[PDB]
RNA sequence: GCUCAACGGAUAAAAGGUACUCCGGGGAUAACAGGCUGAUACCGCCCAAGAGUUCAUAUCGACGGCGGUGUUUGGCACCUCGAUGUCGGCUCAUCACAUCCUGGGGCUGAAGUAGGUCCCAAGGGUAUGGCUGUUCGCCAUUUAAAGUGGUACGCGAGCUG
RNA sequence: CCGCCG
RNA sequence: CGGUGAUUGGCGCAGCCUGGUAGCGCACUUCGUUCGGGACGAAGGGGUCGGAGGUUCGAAUCCUCUAUCACCGACCA
């Protein structure tokens, strides 16, 4: 579970989910696990991902994560009425656009990668896609 | 007719005096125990030296009736009083060794007859 | 002699417990030896050991024999249980056992648990909404699994403290003869050394692997 | 009489009990009271044997 | 010269109870029930780490994921405050199928008996008592079985209280 | 005045 | 649940509130008294203040949450 050390507010608006990513290129390692939908990503999610993927590849290669949580989901206690303040900071996520790599491999063959890769997104509530890096 | 919370008086020598039947068995609902039917029984009274205690649930057989039996050329036996006769809890063989009072034609079957062989009349 | 022999051995005498004796002596010790293979050294310590010789705080001169019995036990400290979830916690919302108020007539708020491992059953009935009785049943699930994790470890404890605890005389092992002729004895491998002084200073180690000898065979 | 300590302990005992006495420490089957070999009194005065005087 | 700080400050000066209660109003605003939603709850499915002697997928199924139902606890206050009578029992029911029984199947870690799980199927059936106001639950003894829900948590111009 | 125990 | 008030030596409590400056009693250690033990004297040690993070030059102390503990309220239908 990612979650940021000191992080300056404890609290922070909704906000909206608008416009295509930025990361949209494998760039540290060969292969990268990509996002097809938008949604939001808990960290949760995210180290079940990377747990399948490890466990997957069996301990060889490097995996990058190329997304960090940062963004914290409070939530209501149930049994309690509206208004009255704001909920408790209950998980983080990672907001996803369409195009975001959200994870990388090296190292390991590409069949693998591959496999590696459906194994990570079983677990995910996006659509993903596999993608390949390239030079220019 | 015996139902269940009905008393009953005791036909063998097993110890008992005075039982109550809490269970018709055999068939949902079944409201009414004739004469070669199997019940369930509490001793709400017994002897001292008997080989059953107060309080025991056990089986039960009767074999006299008020209500009585109807033969099939329609003659009525009725006696007077409700009598049983203590079985086993699950083997259903009679836990004493006599048997007072008479019974009737309708303990004609191999158990049953362990129990109208030590009968006095039929 | 134990501490002697422990720290002899690099291994660490915690001393739990401790009461003194009132002219000399102690009254009771509970150590803590922390030490890789403590227990399987130590297994050679219970039962009493008999001390023969003169009392320096006697008068006389009469021999005093005299009987220290030693309970020694493995530790744990484990400490390691968090839930039960891999089976079935059966759960169960219903109206609770109450009157005098809104629950009797409008909703349900209690909750029984129960569960598989040795039938676990929790009921939370009085908070005015069933969820704070989910979290409250949760609270007393674990209030009592710890419980009967303790009972179980007690138990298993139980059986340590009672194994071989019926025979007569074969109870009484390390006979430390001091006056008359000066020998330690065990009475389970029969074995001796005559400098008792040695033996008093922690050297124990035979003994102890004269009886993890025996026992093994 | 039974003592306020056993007294408590059955009550404990009939409310979800325990049974302490077996985590008791269990003790051996002889006696481990202090033996002492007698003083020059009591062997001095012990008048064994008995044998009358001439 | 005012913590006139309830800070555009009614007075220089002021706390409570009311189930003994009363009036004027409000569905502008709560309790019940309906509505909307479905966090929660329940039911189902996706991935498969692992358990299952070997073997993910007979039976389970972690980390996580996606739905359905309206079905628990809720959220909101849309209907009703010129009145929509609550819980439980009795009497009488009717529908759903996410089937307890009987009926028909596939697989089985299915020798047979007896089971486990899933698929089809709603024609009929689906206890009596002890305790408690209890629904529920526990217990006793049965039964082929003692189904889960909807119906103003069915049913007081039908009864009880 | 105070002076318990073995 | 929140509201409200505490965690300081091995124990029971101070000190906190006012930012620098941790002590009381028992207990412990050594010596003395005594045949010895207690009692009594005489010397001596004892904690970096629940945890974490901020304020400030500086925090046991001022705030901030997290843990533990105890009290109070959790209502009308």
């Amino acid at each position: 579970m990612l979650q940021p050390k000191r992080t300056k507010f404890r609290k922070m608006h909704k906000g909206r989910n608008r416009g295509l990513a930025q990361g949209t290129d494998v760039s540290f390692g060969s292969f990268g696990l990509k996002a097809v939908g938008r949604g939001r990503l808990t960290a949760r999610q995210i180290e079940a991902a990377r747990r399948a993927m490890t466990r997957a590849v069996k301990r060889q290669g490097k995996i990058w994560i190329r997304v960090f949580p940062d963004k914290p989901i409070t939530e209501k206690p149930l049994a309690v009425r509206m208004g009255k303040g704001k909920g408790n900071v209950e998980y983080w996520v990672a907001l996803i656009q369409p195009g975001k790599v959200l994870y990388e491999m090296d190292g390991v063959p590409e069949e693998l990668a591959r496999e590696a890769f459906k194994l990570a997104a079983a677990k995910l509530p996006i659509k993903t896609t596999f993608v390949t890096k390239t030079v220019m | 007719m015996i139902q269940e919370q009905t008393m009953l008086n005791v036909a063998d020598n097993s110890g008992a005096r005075r039982v109550m039947c809490i269970k018709v068995l055999g068939g949902s609902h079944r409201r009414y125990a004739g004469v070669g039917d199997i019940i369930k029984i509490t001793i709400k009274e017994a002897i001292p030296r008997g080989k059953v205690k107060k309080g025991d649930v056990l089986k039960a057989v009767v074999v006299r009736t008020k209500k009585g039996v109807r033969r099939p050329d329609g003659s009525v036996i009725r006696f007077d009083g409700n009598a049983c006769v203590l079985l086993n809890n699950n083997s259903e063989q009679p836990i004493g060794t006599r048997i007072f009072g008479p019974v009737t034609r309708e303990l004609r079957s191999e158990k049953f007859m362990k129990i109208i062989s030590l009968a006095p009349e039929v | 002699m134990y501490t002697r022999w422990g720290e002899r051995r690099g291994f660490k005498v915690e001393t739990l417990d401790y009461l003194p004796g009132d002219e000399a002596g102690i009254k009771s010790v509970t150590l803590l030896i922390k030490g890789h293979n403590a227990y399987g050294y130590l297994k050679a310590e219970k039962g009493v050991h008999r001390l023969v010789r003169i009392s320096p705080f006697d008068s006389s001169g009469r021999r005093h024999t005299s009987f220290v019995s030693c309970e020694v036990m493995p530790e744990f400290n484990d400490e390691i249980d968090i839930d039960i979830r891999t089976e079935d916690i059966k759960v169960d919302t219903y109206r609770a056992s109450g009157a005098g108020g809104p629950h009797v007539n409008t909703t349900d708020s209690a909750v029984r648990i129960t569960h598989l491992p040795t039938n676990v059953v929790v009921t939370c009935q009085t908070e005015r909404s069933q969820i704070k009785n989910r979290e409250r049943a949760m609270k007393m699930l674990k209030a009592k699994l710890y419980q009967r994790r303790i009972e179980e470890q007690q138990a298993e404890l139980d059986e340590i403290r009672g194994e071989q605890k019926e025979i007569g005389w074969g109870s009484q092992i390390r006979s430390y003869v001091f006056h008359p002729y000066s020998m330690v004895k065990d009475h389970r491998t029969n074995t001796e050394m005559g400098n008792v002084q040695a033996v008093m200073d922690g050297d124990i180690d035979t003994f102890i692997d004269a009886y993890l000898r025996s026992k093994l065979s | 009489a039974k003592s306020q300590a056993k007294k408590k302990r059955g009550h404990r005992l009939r409310n979800g009990g325990r049974d302490v006495l077996l985590s008791r420490g269990s003790t051996p089957s002889f006696s481990t009271h202090g033996r002492m070999t007698k003083s020059k009194k009591e062997i001095l005065n012990k008048r064994k044997h008995k044998n009358p005087y001439d």
